[PDB]
């Protein structure tokens, strides 16, 4: 049986960055030649294996986390790597073993008039630890005195949206980013 | 939210003890009314922040006091160069973060 | 720690104004600068406020719907267009900043800029 890598790369509808999907595949057996041969995956390098001999090594637990960035931050879904996405949004650790693919949705995710159904974390308090999914949307307070979840000065809400439209240019679009993490049921 | 300040014209001598209060029309929240002064024709520069702390950089002799309406600015040593026109601020409300009207502190 | 502030501006009652104010020696986090407009023997005025990296502005009520108050943290900026630019609009304009001590932000404008002479004539 086959690893349902069909229902994360070609799925209608993926998720913002900071509620990032995570996706558990296991017990199957995972072809990644319809993904290296897709010739439609515009940024793809592998960390701690190379792509082409992956394919023939068996993991325990892989994990594909899926959002949507701008095209500009791509460069930051990477180990050691600093940033906003990187910081406050998604982070990936050190010793990260496994593999990003980012291909452009300008087609699909930036429709006419703006799409703001994507948002981004922005202000927090401190950088993530790897791998964590922050999804409270509570009013962040930057100053000395807290303001108890009401929209003012030195209260900010820290999910800003994407402007994302067709308008936008190539850093400026929308590219659907799918990373993958691995740590013996998943073989090829 | 409107804000009025408190004698117009501090017009005393200098070297001595002035008092000056903002007298807000409406009570301000979180107690956000800070305190600047602005030579006239040039860049102001702040002096109290959070209604009640010395800003940093800025040394001593003025302090602000208390919170929510009741609020005093006090200055202790009147120098020439004290004798500016002083603004309050309201910038806790949401929109119109109003100043007042300023006073002349005179000789 | 300074804000540097473009030069004056000589205008005309049916033309609009473009005001930048460029941040110096330091970059734009989280910081929340306002923005001041004093005409010459009146009070100082408030115009609007963007949170720079959010670039949420917010103009005031007579100010509602002819100045967009914009900020860009590529090159350090935020800028300011006021639209119409009438007779009673020959002010000094202010960028006024919150210093944000990384930790934390401060609660008050401290650094400001040093003025942009908006001349209406």
């Amino acid at each position: 049986n086959l690893c349902p890598f069909g229902e994360v790369f070609n799925a209608t509808r993926f998720a913002s960055v900071y509620a990032w999907n995570r996706k558990r595949i296991s017990n199957c057996v995972a072809d990644y030649s319809v993904l290296y041969n897709s010739a439609s995956f515009s940024t793809f390098k592998c960390y701690g294996v190379s792509p082409t001999k992956l394919n023939d090594l068996c993991f325990t637990n892989v994990y594909a986390d899926s959002f949507v960035i701008r095209g500009d931050e791509v460069r930051q879904i990477a180990p050691g790597q600093t940033g906003k996405i990187a910081d406050y949004n998604y982070k990936l650790p050190d010793d990260f073993t496994g593999c990003v693919i980012a291909w452009n949705s300008n087609n699909l995710d930036s429709k006419v008039g703006g799409n703001y159904n994507y948002r981004y974390r922005l202000f927090r308090k401190s950088n993530l630890k790897p791998f964590e999914r922050d999804i409270s949307t509570e009013i962040y307070q930057a100053g000395s005195k807290p303001c108890n979840g009401v929209e003012g000065f030195n209260c900010y809400f820290p999910l800003q949206s994407y402007g994302f439209q067709p308008t936008n240019g190539v850093g400026y679009q929308p590219y659907r980013v799918v990373v993958l993490s691995f740590e013996a049921t998943v073989c090829g | 939210i409107v804000l009025t300040q408190s004698p117009v014209t501090l017009s005393l001598s200098p070297g001595e003890r002035a008092t000056l209060s903002c007298r807000a029309s409406q009570s301000v929240r979180n107690s956000l009314l800070a305190w600047y002064q602005q030579k006239p024709g040039q860049a102001p520069r702040l002096l109290i922040y959070a209604a009640s702390s010395r800003a940093t950089g800025i040394p001593d002799r003025f302090s602000g006091s208390g919170s929510g309406t009741d609020f005093t600015l006090t200055i202790s040593r009147l120098e020439p160069e004290d004798f500016v026109v002083y603004y309050c601020q309201q910038h806790g409300s949401s929109p119109p973060w109003t100043f007042g009207q300023g006073t002349k502190v005179e000789f | 720690m300074q804000l540097v502030q473009s030069g004056p501006e000589v205008k005309k009652p049916g033309t609009s104004v473009k005001v930048s104010c460029k941040a110096s020696g330091f970059t734009f986090t989280n910081s929340a600068m306002q923005w001041v407009r004093q005409a010459r023997g009146q009070r100082l005025e408030w115009v609007g406020w963007i949170v720079v990296a959010s670039g949420n502005a917010n103009s005031a009520r007579r100010f509602h719907d002819r100045v967009t108050i914009t900020s860009d943290m590529s090159t350090s900026t935020a800028y300011l267009e006021l639209s119409s630019l009438r007779s009673e609009d020959t002010a000094v304009y202010y960028c006024a900043l919150n210093h944000c001590s990384n930790t934390t932000c401060l609660d008050g404008f401290d650094i400001w800029g040093q003025g942009t002479m908006v001349s209406v004539s």
